[PDB]
């Protein structure tokens, strides 16, 4: 399965 | 000078929770892009600027045949763009969710290149730090081209570390999930998550909770399919090392403990660069306009000085 993904920064 | 009315918006080939990538063909050479559109206004709220900046200085003055070329970056009174070259392939997220897992030695190949890419930006002291199957696209021949340098850190030489909790929630390594600083293995352990997504067709660690995730990447430890082949095993097992110490890659020679490791014994390091390996998969385009390799949740979605942001402003020679 597995959903897409997004990046973060703190 | 480069503006925003000398292309032709056809269609969007991705989105994130910042900008979106449009596909487009300049007016004057009829020569296809991938657009990449950031707004200003968040970035600047966001305090984003030095990220952005980055992606710029690492677009603009990164050379190799896995990288994602530049061919203009420009700005306008409220955006930001990029005229990338165009991956026609889509993205290996893509491939991955499609085919379910790769044979070792259609793994083999894509790792080999993501290493060679790997190796150079470590050589030009960038540590990429956002490895995943999202940021991993292929040309119209088949060849890896990294894409999405938002999160790149420049500087970084030998054991110099980052300070930045950042990059995407799977991805993450152990060190990034304790506090202080971490160094340039981090890409490494990217490198293993997704030579893991390629040959065991899961993530290594997954819940849908982020608090639970970290736990997992910090706690749990990585099994292995009883058929996947010993050097395999010893590759993802050595990437996937919690400490970046014992990683490899880890070490003081960074990509060469990687590039020596019986996985890629069949590998010679100076074909993969100069790209005399055989892709184990072309894509299958009829047109430039042919994005059957990118999802239909975004190719169906219709389209419609104080505040100068520095470093940009950018046209390539070759
Ligand atoms: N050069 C390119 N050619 C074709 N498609 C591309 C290209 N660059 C990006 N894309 C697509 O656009 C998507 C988003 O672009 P990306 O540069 O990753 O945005 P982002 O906001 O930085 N994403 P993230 O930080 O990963 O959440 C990618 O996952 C690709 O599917
Ligand atoms: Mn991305
Ligand atoms: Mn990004």
């Amino acid at each position: 399965g597995r959903p897409r993904t997004t990046s973060f920064a703190e | 000078k480069v503006t925003m009315n000398d292309f032709d918006y056809l269609k969007l080939l991705g989105k994130g929770t910042f900008g979106k990538v449009i596909l487009v063909r300049e007016k004057a050479t009829g020569r296809y892009y991938a657009m990449k559109i950031l707004r200003k206004e968040v970035i600047i709220a966001k305090d984003e600027v030095a990220h952005t900046v980055t992606e710029s200085r690492v677009l603009q003055n990164t050379r190799h045949p896995f990288l994602t070329a530049l061919k203009y970056a420009f700005q306008t009174h409220d955006r930001l763009c990029f005229v990338m070259e165009y991956a026609n392939g889509g993205e290996l997220f893509f491939h991955l969710s499609r085919e379910r897992v790769f044979t070792e030695e259609r793994a083999r190949f894509y790792g080999a290149e993501i290493v060679s890419a790997l190796e150079y930006l470590h050589s030009r002291d960038v540590v990429y730090r956002d490895i995943k199957l999202e940021n991993l696209m292929l040309d119209k021949d088949g060849h890896i081209k990294i894409t999405d340098f938002g999160l790149c850190k420049e500087g970084i030489s030998d054991g110099a570390t980052m300070k930045t909790f950042c990059g995407t929630p799977e991805y993450l390594a152990p060190e990034v999930l304790e506090d202080n600083d971490y160094g340039r293995a981090v890409d490494w352990w990217g490198l293993g998550v997704v030579m893991y997504e390629m040959m065991c067709g899961r993530l290594p660690f997954y819940n849908q909770d982020h608090e639970r995730l970290f736990e997992l990447i910090l706690m749990e430890e990585i099994r292995f399919p009883r058929t996947l082949s010993p050097e395999a095993k010893s590759l993802l097992a050595g990437l996937l090392k919690k400490d970046p110490k014992q990683r490899l890659g880890g070490g003081p020679s960074d990509a060469k403990e990687v590039m020596e490791h019986r996985f890629f014994l069949s590998i010679n390091w100076q074909d993969v660069v100069q790209k005399k390996l055989l892709p184990p998969f072309k894509p299958q385009v009829t047109s430039e306009v042919d994005t059957r390799y990118f999802d239909d949740e975004f190719t169906a979605q219709s389209i419609t000085q104080r505040t100068h942001f520095p470093q940009f402003d950018y046209s390539a020679s070759i």
